[PDB]
């Protein structure tokens, strides 16, 4: 239809280029944690792109928490700017967007039951473990989140094409379960 | 409260029901004045040569 | 003779039924405001809490400052 | 592996247990028996049909005390509610739950919200939630012809 | 404690008379000895306590959704108890003011029916001032009922739409230009909204018995 998804997420890797001292880092950085006996990463937030980044002692940073491409782009040149400052040899190699979840609504409510049951192959819908139907689309490497308030939850894209594609495979099938 | 509030919704549907029937009747309504318009309209024609 | 008299006689039933489906309708107001009043009650809720420290965050639940009185 | 094929066996022969009907049995979590249900029903390459609430009927109503009437009853409650969309989306069990206490409420042996959580394993508080989705519409609900104790016209 | 049963039970034994005369509420009166129902020795405080309890349920009962039997049986039970009370600074009929509009049409139907004695009985109650007019009854802190179907249809209602429907049918032989058979754009009125309405109260009717029949 005329709605599109709203990218909610986007989580991209980057990798520095050289190994780092997470102790240093944790203990010269502005918003860092370091929890070694809970994760084995440096935990750094900003606020200019509102993005966190797993900073890892391989030097791969995973920035994860911007709305846009570009805004991850900046965010995870922040970060490297970031470790640079503290006296490390960072550079700006491979960055790559690993994933991509949006959002969006068809406004209104939809038939789970006989979604699953005319597309068993695709779906599982467990309403025991999860109230959200979960299609595993094909054509594009995407996973569905739909609800039965209408809400559709796009995740696991690489390009933004992808999460637009997967929402329009999926209109029309919901909307021939309009409840 | 749900003694009255079942008399209230058993009414409810009642009523509604009765709209039904009366939205029924209006739309039938309408379409025979539409079929009077046309029917009117042809007829004057054949006054107006 | 005519069927403008057809017209007219349709007419008066079209407001008749529809003066009958406004009050009707008007029924149906009065009792889904009744609906409406029945789901306040069963979303209503005390006095306690309006106790010493009558003000209070919806935060903390502290009082404001002492006066300077 | 074990308790997820034992569930989705419960399952395909169409007598559904819930997954906290197996962990209840089990000595892992219901998160692993349904991380493995998942992945054997993808393994297998199989399906499981879904389940709906008249399945949990036969068994919750005869684990509590209640006669086959008010089985019948909670029964008819639970597949008109769902029919009629009083409870969308939400998980099958706390439907059955919530009917069964509306139709025990409503009959000679009353069942508080306790024990039929603990029979369904479901948190009271979903029974009260998805119990007052199919509150106003009680009577619609019950059969007809349908003998009580309790005025269906007064339910808590 | 056991005195709307009593109230009830008068107001019972007064609609069964299908009567509207307050000689009738008179001879219930002194038949139920209800009077004394105020007789009997208790101090002044849970005295006019209970006063003030009749007399508020009493005017809730004469307030609708109750039937106009019922509500001119509650005006007669408000004057013989706000009469004959105990209390000496008598107890008043808490009126709240959104229920005034409704109480005034009340007694000018009363009126208009010729019901002179219930309506006289009112003036008799707002003379005497036997009344708070407050905002609402029942100091805030912290049965027989009257149907919307009645309001929409009765006896005069389907009467007056048959009529309307024949004399529908009678203009119909009379407008097409041929006195054999009507136009064939004109065939669409519907013979079942009569059956239709009466199948739809009939099942309204006898819902409401199966459920005052129980089970």
């Amino acid at each position: 239809s005329g709605i599109v998804p709203q990218l909610q997420n986007i989580v991209s890797t980057v990798n520095l280029g050289c190994k780092l001292d997470l102790k240093t880092i944790a203990l010269r950085a502005r918003n860092a944690e370091y929890n070694p006996k809970r994760f084995a990463a440096v935990i750094m937030r900003i606020r200019e792109p509102r993005t966190t980044a797993l900073i890892f002692s391989s030097g791969k940073m995973v920035c994860t928490g911007a709305k846009s491409e570009e805004q991850s782009r900046l965010a995870a040149r922040k970060y490297a700017r970031v470790v640079q400052k503290l006296g490390f040899p960072a550079k700006f190699l491979d960055f790559k967007i690993q994933n991509m979840v949006g959002s969006c609504d068809v406004k209104f409510p939809i038939r789970l039951e006989g979604l699953v049951l005319t597309h068993q192959q695709f779906s599982s819908y467990e309403p025991e473990l999860f109230p959200g139907l979960i299609y595993r689309m094909i054509k594009p490497r995407i996973v569905l989140l739909i609800f039965v308030s209408g809400k559709v939850v796009l995740t696991g894209a690489k390009v933004r094409a992808e999460i637009y594609e997967a929402f329009e495979n999926i209109y029309p099938i919901l909307k021939g379960f309009r409840k | 409260m749900l003694s009255r509030l079942q008399e209230l919704r058993k009414e409810e549907e009642t009523l509604l029901r009765l709209k039904a029937a009366l939205h029924d009747q209006l739309n039938r309504l309408k379409v025979e004045e539409l079929a009077l318009q046309s029917m009117i309209s042809s007829r004057r024609g054949d006054e107006m040569l | 003779e005519d069927p403008e008299t057809c017209l007219q006689l349709n007419m008066v039933y079209q407001e008749v039924i529809q003066e009958k489906l406004a009050e009707a309708n008007l029924l149906l107001a009065q009792n889904r405001e009744q609906q409406e009043e029945l789901m306040r009650d069963l979303a209503g809720s005390y006095m306690g809490h309006f106790m010493k420290p009558y003000f209070k965050d919806k935060v903390t639940g502290v009082g404001p400052p002492a006066n300077e009185d | 592996i074990a308790s997820a094929c034992l569930y989705i066996a419960c399952r395909q022969e169409g007598v559904p247990r819930t997954f906290k009907e197996i962990c209840a049995v089990s000595r892992i979590s219901k998160k692993e028996i349904g991380r493995c249900f998942k992945l054997i029903l993808k393994a297998l390459e199989t399906s499981v049909d879904l389940i709906t609430t008249g399945d949990f009927m036969s068994r919750f109503c005869s684990n509590l005390c209640l006669p086959k009437q008010v089985q019948m009853a909670a029964t008819h409650i639970a597949r008109k509610a769902v029919e009629l969309d009083l409870v969308p989306g939400r998980s099958p069990i706390s439907v059955a739950a919530a009917a069964i206490y509306m139709a025990s409420q409503a009959s000679a042996e009353k069942r508080t919200q306790k024990e039929i959580g603990d029979i369904a394993g479901v948190a009271d508080v979903t029974i009260r939630q998805s119990y007052r989705l199919i509150y106003p519409r009680a009577p619609d609900l019950f059969p007809t012809d349908f003998k009580f104790d309790t005025p269906v016209d007064k339910l808590p | 404690p056991g005195l709307q049963t009593d109230c009830e039970a008068l107001l019972s034994r007064f609609q069964e008379t299908d009567s509207v005369r307050f000689e009738d509420f008179t001879e219930l009166w002194r038949n139920m000895k209800f009077g004394t129902i105020f007789c009997g020795r208790m101090r002044n405080l849970e005295k006019n306590m209970f006063t003030k309890e009749a007399l508020a349920l009493a005017w809730r009962y004469f307030l609708p959704p109750y039937t106009f039997q019922i509500r001119v049986g509650a005006l007669y039970l408000l004057y013989g108890l706000y009469n004959t009370q105990l209390c000496q600074p008598k107890q008043k009929i808490r009126v709240a003011l959104k229920d005034w509009d409704e109480v005034l049409k009340f007694q000018q139907d009363l009126v208009n029916a010729q019901h002179f004695d219930a309506a006289y009985i009112f003036r008799k109650l707002r003379l005497d001032r036997a009344f708070h007019f407050t905002a609402m009854p029942k100091l805030l802190s912290y049965k027989d009922p009257s149907d919307r179907v009645m309001k929409l249809i009765t006896s005069d209602v389907l009467e007056e739409m048959l009529n309307v429907h024949d004399h529908y049918q009678n203009m119909k032989h009379v407008i097409s230009v041929d006195k054999s058979k009507p136009d064939k754009a004109l065939s669409l009125i519907k013979d079942d909204f009569f059956d239709n309405i009466k199948n739809i109260v009939l099942e309204h009717q006898q819902w409401h018995k199966d459920r005052k029949n129980p089970s």
